[PDB]
This record gives structure tokens, C-alpha cells and sequence, in this order.
């Protein structure tokens, strides 16, 4: 198969908090719904935003009966690890405008706004007729842009939503994650020709753009831009309390790297890892360890290994997710 | 590159402060406080108990804010930083611009004195200090006319605030860099990049000889610093909000300062638990200004956002949280600025409305008020006042200064094609041309301009604008050319600046009386 750019964020879509039961009790409805309609007349282009629920929850009942038997290549038995993502990615090419290799990404934010889609699709038929707030609480969250008039130093506020956290590698050698954040939300100011009226000074006046995070998701979602086969430093643990409104201690640990291999972009390969955690069922002998996707080829390696698989320059990392902690 | 006509609109001599005060300035010999106001105007009053109306003079030559003054020579010359990229030089004793050094790129912000050398200097957002000799500057006319910088270098960020010791042997400058740069004025060298603060330092001081310094940032800490040691040995926190005014006593031991919020403190450095509040203004503390009749001071003036200036007396001989005083001593009212405003859809009147919701009702045509309407509503006054006739827009409204500037940019500045019936103008033949309201009004504020007169006539041939009517050629951005008086276009030192100022695009139209077109 050619779809690893797909399979890497579903790989790790499918170790994300709250996602699993999030999705099947979002497909309980659409169950619901289908076998109430069986018993007792909607659009078609929310029917194929509808369709891929199910089939997200076949793909995962899949999985499931995959991880119950530690099969770390179903090449040889079952196809059907390649022939689900295809069914996604049909569904997913219908409901966009957009486009053997793409962004892995833009197909992470098409799939977050289409289960998104279909959340409002449903909020829509609930009060009319915490469920509904899966992408919303999972990777959305509440981004700040006040600005400061360095004369009167009055702040005004404006309110966004992110999902993802874009962040460049280099400046225009190794850099913490500290100043590519800083890179990203940090200050621009505003001095010069074009300067900033303020209309409590009523007059112009000096400013500062800044981002700030003001409620934060349960996952944090990092996109790093590049192609650059410069990497940088990767920290476990992290907190956004520097550039935070209100400071907080709400702390977050990095579970899920997304990895490019090669240096054209065109048709780079693309290849997961997730950390497991909290694993309470039984598993504790995968507790702390990694698991590696490569094609349909799963692997377990210590937390040392793939740190040093990180660090020096082969497969650069392209995605980050930190949970909460 | 770019230049515009402005002009504004307003009585001769404004009595009062249309704007707020953004520094302060005392002479002890004759009693006297100076006021520069962000009108562009800096004001002379008596800061005797025995005066009912103290004020004494104005200095009007100013076109933006008015940031910094410094009085030089027992109270003989004043020199005044100004947002308009200028730094003039005036005389104190009889308030007439003397001098205009157009050397800074940006606003400039802040002046640093030093008494004992008659040694000024000039900071601003250019991130460049300028130093000066005041014996050399009261010595210019247009004759004399050389004066170039002694530059200081090194500020990685805009300038806000300027301070040199009594002996005049060192400067420090304080930047939104949050760190204080040193240098040595006599030899322009780099002394210490001292690095304590986290906020932008609005208000710095030194002591006699140069030993230690005080600073005030924008993060609420006050910090006193060693020179020799490099290091800071103090950080007082006294402020809620940002701190924006500081002074000293005499014996460099209480520091006096204020801010956003409007709560001054006199808190000794030796022991910070050891602190009175003064007051608490109405208004966030912009600058402050001791009296140093004795070593424990009498009374010190405030200037905040509001166009009035308080005294506040210094007499301890409560307790708690008590305010030393209720209410301020001395108070020098000031004007109401112009804080809204309105264009009709006849773009020939304009509707404002001030600090006191008193709207009035101007023509911007003629360059004067109709007449005051009192406390009504502004936008039901708005929609009462509808004229349908459509006229494009063909200037624009200002209030940088607090008063009404109208500037006129070539672009659009001859778009206004009306007909001479509906401007008003009754012939008396009964005809109606059509007339350019640009076109008129800059023959009429250059109509005592004899370049102009072409054989004679005089003027605009409809209306004449009040020839007390400050004309301004500035360029866009906040660069300002050059300004003068409508009835001072007839002196020859001004005729010749308006030759070599005038942009071409006003030259085909007010004195080769050549027709717009358009584009
Ligand atoms: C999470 O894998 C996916 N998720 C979502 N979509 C996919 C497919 C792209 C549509 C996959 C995906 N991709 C490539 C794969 N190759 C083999 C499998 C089956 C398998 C996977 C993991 C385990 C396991 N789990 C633990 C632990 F620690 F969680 F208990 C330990 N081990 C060894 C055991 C078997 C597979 N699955
Ligand atoms: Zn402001």
C-alpha cells in the first residue's frame, strides 16, 4: 500500500484520549438513527460525512481484534489493514475541494473538521428532536491575540480557535522547543512608518502583536514546518505557563511523533511512533515502551532507542501531540 | 516624500490645554511653570497663591505632542522634544521659538539637562541620542545655520525616557529593550548595558555627582542602581500598574513616583517600608515635578491624561492608607479635547464633540465654528443635521493635538467639484460655476502669499479663512516640514521657506492657477 501519510496520524489518532469512545458513542447514534429510520429523509452531503463514522468504527474494531492477538504484520493474513484506509480515504477525498503522496497535516485538520462536520450534523437533530464536543475538547483550543499601545499600555483582546500549533525549525543551530515556540506566539512589534492608532491615546503610538493560550485542549497538537534535515530538541515533559493568560500548571507530556523519510516531499514515507500510557486494562509490559509504525509493520523499542532514532539525521519529526498529564 | 496641507481650526490663543500635559517644568527665580501640553502648545503660568487666572503666556509653534522641556540658563532658554520629529529651541523669557532642530527620524520622547555644563540632549524612537550645547543653540538664526549631532548608538530598540547628573558626566537612556544603555557624554563611549528590568522604563534620575541611578519601568518596579558596581541594588514595588514618573529629593533619599495608576508614593530608598501615599490623581500620572523651595520639598505638581495640572502640598506635620491630601492645593485648569467627530454628507460642515459632550458645528470650508449646541445627543444630532447632496471626500480629520486639523493630501485633495448655488455663494448676475472646494480653500490659507498674487487680486475670490489660521506642510507619516500663521505668509523669510516648502501640486493650483483634472 501507498497511503502511509493517512495511516500515520490514524496510527495515532487511535492512542489519543477520548477518541476511541468519543467515536463510538458518536456511531451509536448513527446507529440509531439508521435502524429508527428502519423501523418508521436527509441531504447526501451530510450522508457521506455520516458514512465515515462507521467506517472509522469498523477500522477500529479492527484494531482491536488486531492488538488482542499482538499480530505485528497482518501483511500475510489479513489485507484488510490496507483496504479500510483506502475506504476512509475516498470518503475523505468526497468531502473536500482539495486534491499518491500528501500532507499528513492537512489530512489530520480534514478529518478533525469533518468529525466536526457531522458533530454539529447531529447537535443539529438532538434539542430539536459533551457528546458533540469531541474535536473541540480534544485538539481546539482558545487562542488570545491582545495587543498592548506601549504609550497608554491599554491591552484589547480578541478571541480564536486553533487546532494545530505551525512552528518553524530555524531563524531568518540547535534550537529547544522553547524558542520555536517563541517563534511562533511570540512578539511582533509594531514601530516605524506604520505605526498603530490607538483610540484611547487617539493617536499613533507603538504596539505589540502577541499570541496567548487562554484554555487549552486535552491534546496539544504541533505541526513543524520545514525540507530542512536540521532536527531540534525534543522535550518529554511540557508546560505552556510562558505564554499562558492566565498562568496555569496544567502540564502536558509528549506521546506521538510523526515522522518524514526522504527529502523530497512529493513522496517522502511517512512513520509513526506512539509512547503507552495508563495502560490499565492488563498491559503493563508495553507500559513506558514505544511503539513504531513502518508501512504495516509494527514495532516495540525502548525509550532510549527511539530518542536516539530522533537525534543525530535520517527521518526528521513532522507532527507532535502532547496529552495532558 | 508624499506632502500634505494641514491647517487648524481654532481660536488665536487657546488659554487652556485642549490636551493633556506630558511634562513639567518650574523656574524658582521668577515663579513661573511651564506646560507642554500634547496641544503643540506649551504654556507659561504664575504658580503664585495671590493669582486668580495664573496664566502668563503660550508657545504655539509646536505641531504634535509635546513630550520633554528643559529650561537652561537661570530660566533664560527652554528646548522642547515633540512628536512632530522636531526639537525646538525657544526663549523662556518673552516665548517665541527661537531654533527648530529637525534631526530625529521618529517621535522624540525624551531630553536629558545637565546644569553645571549647559549641556542638553534629545532621545526619541529613533533609537539615536543627540547631545547639545545651549550656548551654541541660543546663538542660531537663519544666518547662522550650522549645528549637526554628536550621536549616541546602540539602542536595539525605541527610546522613552533620557537622564544626566547635575555635573553633566554621564547619560543614561531607557528603551522598550528593558535595559538600561550608559554612556559617557563627554566622550560618546559605551559604558554598561545594565539588564534588570522586564518592561518598557518610562522616567529615569541620577543623583548630583553621578554615582547612583533611580529608574521606573512599565512592570511596576522602581530599581536603584550602582554605577561603579554595574549591578542593581535595589527593587521597590509600590506600584500596582506600571510606574511612569519618578523624582528625587535633594539628598537623593525619598523618590517620589506615580503611574497608571494614579497613586503617588514618597518612599524612602534606605527603607521601602517606609512610604506615604500621597494622592491618588483622577487620571494616570503622566510626569510630576518637585518644588525645591527646602530640602524637605513643599508641594510637587502633577500633569496626568487630563488637560488640568494639580499642586499637591506636602504637609505631614495620618496613619494607614490615607491619602496625604484630599485635594490638590493649586489647580491650573485646562481646555476640553475634541474627542469625536462627524463629516456631513454635504462635506462642507463638520459636527464635533469634546470631553464634555458639548457638540459644535463648524465649516470646514471657511476654517471656523458656527456655533455651540450645548450638551445634546451626537448622533441624533447627527441625523438632524441631512443634507442629500452628494459631495466626495476631499480631506481629512485630525485630532493628534486635540483640536481640529484638517490636512488636504494631493490625492484627493481636488476632488470636491460643487456647484457655486449650493456652496452658498450668491453671484450677483445669478450664475453658478462649479468650484473646487480643495482649490479655494488653499488659495484661500496661502491668500496672504504675494507669490500667489498674479496681476492684482487676493485670496479665493468667495471666503477668507481667519488669517490667525495656522497653515501646516507636513509629510505623511509624522514628519512636519513647516508650519506658519495665514497673515505671516507676507514675511519674506516665510515667502521664501513656502517657495522652496511649497509641493508642486499646490504650486499649479495657487500660483499657476492652472485647473485640477483629474487623478
Ligand atoms: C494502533 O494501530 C493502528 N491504529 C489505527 N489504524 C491502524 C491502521 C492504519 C489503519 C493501525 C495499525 N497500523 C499498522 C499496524 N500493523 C499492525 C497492526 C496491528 C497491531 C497494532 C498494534 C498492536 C499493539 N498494541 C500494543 C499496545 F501497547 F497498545 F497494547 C502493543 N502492540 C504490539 C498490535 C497489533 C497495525 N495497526
Ligand atoms: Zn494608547
Amino acid at each position: 500500500g501507498n497511503t502511509c501519510y493517512l495511516n500515520s496520524i490514524l496510527q495515532v489518532l487511535y492512542f489519543c484520549p477520548g477518541f476511541k469512545s468519543g467515536v463510538k458513542h458518536l456511531f451509536n447514534i448513527i446507529s440509531r438513527k439508521k435502524e429508527a429510520l428502519k423501523d418508521e429523509n436527509c441531504k447526501e452531503d451530510s450522508l457521506a460525512s455520516y458514512e465515515l463514522i462507521c467506517s472509522l468504527q469498523s477500522l477500529i474494531i479492527s484494531v482491536e481484534q488486531l492488538q488482542a492477538s499482538f499480530l505485528l504484520n497482518p501483511e500475510k493474513y489479513t489485507d484488510e489493514l490496507a483496504t479500510q484506509p483506502r475506504r476512509l480515504l475516498n470518503t475523505l477525498r468526497e468531502l473536500n475541494p482539495m486534491y499518491l503522496q500528501h500532507d499528513a497535516q492537512e489530512v489530520l485538520q480534514c478529518i478533525l473538521g469533518n468529525i466536526q462536520e457531522t458533530c454539529q450534523l447531529l447537535k443539529k437533530e438532538e434539542g430539536s428532536g459533551i457528546g458533540f464536543e469531541l474535536v473541540e475538547k480534544l485538539f481546539q483550543g482558545q487562542l488570545v491575540l491582545r495587543t498592548r499601545c506601549l504609550e497608554c499600555e491599554s491591552l484589547t483582546e480578541r478571541r480564536e480557535d486553533f487546532q494545530d500549533i505551525s512552528v518553524p525549525v530555524q531563524e531568518d543551530e540547535m534550537k529547544t522547543l522553547r524558542w520555536a515556540i517563541s517563534q511562533f506566539a511570540s512578539v511582533e512589534r509594531i514601530v516605524g512608518e506604520d505605526k498603530y492608532f490607538c483610540e484611547n491615546c487617539h493617536h499613533y503610538t507603538e504596539a505589540e502583536r502577541s499570541l496567548l493560550f487562554d484554555k487549552m485542549p486535552e491534546v496539544i497538537t504541533i505541526h513543524l514546518k520545514c525540507k530542512i534535515n536540521t532536527p531540534l530538541l525534543t522535550p518529554l515533559k511540557l508546560s505552556l505557563e510562558e505564554w499562558s493568560t492566565k498562568p496555569t500548571n496544567d502540564s502536558y507530556g509528549l506521546f506521538a511523533v510523526v515522522m518524514h523519510s526522504g527529502i523530497t516531499i512529493s513522496s517522502g514515507h511517512y512513520t509513526a511512533s506512539v509512547k503507552v500510557t495508563d495502560l490499565n486494562s492488563s498491559l503493563k509490559e508495553y507500559e513506558g515502551k514505544w511503539l513504531l509504525f513502518d508501512d504495516s509493520e509494527v514495532k516495540v523499542t525502548e525509550e532510549k532507542d527511539f530518542l536516539n532514532s530522533l537525534s543525530p539525521p535520517t527521518s526528521t519529526p513532522y507532527l507532535l501531540f502532547y496529552k495532558k498529564l | 516624500r508624499k506632502v500634505q496641507v494641514s491647517y487648524v481650526i481654532r481660536d488665536e490663543v487657546e488659554k487652556y490645554n485642549r490636551n493633556g500635559v506630558n511634562a513639567l517644568q518650574l523656574d524658582p527665580a521668577l515663579n513661573r511653570l511651564f506646560t507642554a501640553g500634547r496641544d503643540s502648545i506649551i504654556r507659561i503660568w504664575s504658580v503664585n497663591q495671590h493669582k486668580q487666572d495664573p496664566y502668563i503666556a503660550s508657545m504655539e509653534h509646536h505641531t504634535d505632542w509635546v513630550n520633554d522641556i528643559v529650561l537652561c540658563c537661570n530660566g533664560k532658554t527652554l528646548i522642547s522634544a515633540s512628536s512632530d520629529t522636531t526639537v525646538k529651541v525657544w526663549n523662556a523669557h518673552k516665548g517665541f521659538c527661537m531654533s527648530t532642530l529637525r534631526t530625529h527620524k521618529d517621535y522624540v520622547k525624551a531630553l536629558a539637562y545637565a546644569k553645571d555644563k549647559e549641556l542638553v540632549a534629545s532621545a526619541g524612537l529613533d533609537r539615536q541620542i543627540f547631545l547639545w550645547d545651549v550656548n551654541t543653540l541660543t546663538a542660531l538664526t537663519a544666518s547662522n545655520n550650522t549645528v549637526t549631532t554628536s550621536s549616541l548608538s546602540g539602542n536595539k530598540d525605541s527610546i522613552y525616557s533620557l537622564a544626566m547628573n547635575q555635573l553633566g558626566t554621564i547619560i543614561v537612556s531607557g528603551s522598550t529593550e528593558k535595559v538600561l544603555r550608559v554612556w559617557d557624554p563627554r566622550t560618546c563611549a559605551k559604558l554598561m548595558k545594565l539588564k534588570g528590568h522586564t518592561d518598557n522604563v518610562k522616567a529615569l534620575l541620577l543623583n548630583r555627582d553621578g554615582t547612583q541611578c533611580l529608574s521606573g519601568s512599565s512592570d511596576g518596579t522602581i530599581r536603584l542602581w550602582s554605577l561603579g558596581q554595574q549591578r542593581c541594588i535595589a527593587t521597590y514595588r509600590v506600584h500596582d500598574e506600571g510606574v511612569w514618573a519618578l523624582q528625587v529629593n535633594d539628598a537623593f533619599t525619598h523618590v517620589y513616583s506615580g503611574g497608571r495608576d494614579r497613586k503617588i508614593y514618597c518612599t524612602d530608598l534606605r527603607n521601602p517600608d517606609i512610604r506615604v501615599l500621597i494622592c491618588e490623581e483622577k487620571a494616570p500620572v503622566l510626569k510630576m515635578e518637585l518644588d525645591r523651595s527646602a530640602d524637605p520639598p513643599p508641594a510637587i505638581w502633577v500633569a496626568t491624561t487630563k488637560s488640568t495640572v494639580n499642586k499637591w502640598t506636602l504637609k505631614g506635620i495620618t496613619n494607614p492608607i490615607t491619602p496625604l491630601c484630599t485635594q490638590p492645593d493649586q489647580v491650573i485648569k485646562g481646555g476640553a479635547s475634541i474627542i469625536q467627530c462627524h463629516i456631513l454628507n454635504d462635506k462642507r460642515h463638520i459636527l464635533t464633540k469634546d470631553t464634555n459632550n458639548n457638540v459644535a458645528y463648524w465649516d470646514v470650508l471657511k476654517a471656523c465654528k458656527v456655533e455651540d449646541l450645548g450638551k445634546v445627543d451626537f448622533e441624533d444630532e447627527i441625523k438632524k443635521r441631512f443634507k442629500m447632496v452628494y459631495v466626495p471626500n476631499w480631506f481629512s480629520v485630525d485630532l493628534k493635538t486635540g483640536m481640529l486639523t484638517i490636512t488636504l493630501d494631493e490625492s484627493d485633495c481636488f476632488a470636491a467639484w460643487v456647484s457655486a448655488k449650493d456652496a452658498g455663494f450668491s453671484s450677483p448676475d445669478g450664475s453658478d460655476p462649479k468650484l473646487n472646494l480643495g482649490g479655494l480653500l488653499l488659495q484661500a490659507l496661502l491668500e496672504y502669499w504675494p507669490r500667489t498674487h498674479v496681476n492684482v487680486q487676493k485670496g479665493n475670490g468667495y471666503f477668507q479663512v481667519p488669517p490667525h489660521t495656522p497653515v501646516i506642510f507636513g509629510e505623511a507619516g509624522g514628519r512636519t516640514l513647516f508650519r506658519l500663521l495665514c497673515r505671516d505668509s507676507g514675511g519674506e523669510t516665510e515667502s521664501m521657506l513656502l517657495n522652496e516648502t511649497v509641493p508642486q501640486w499646490v504650486i499649479d493650483i495657487t500660483v499657476d492657477k492652472n485647473m485640477p483634472k483629474f487623478n
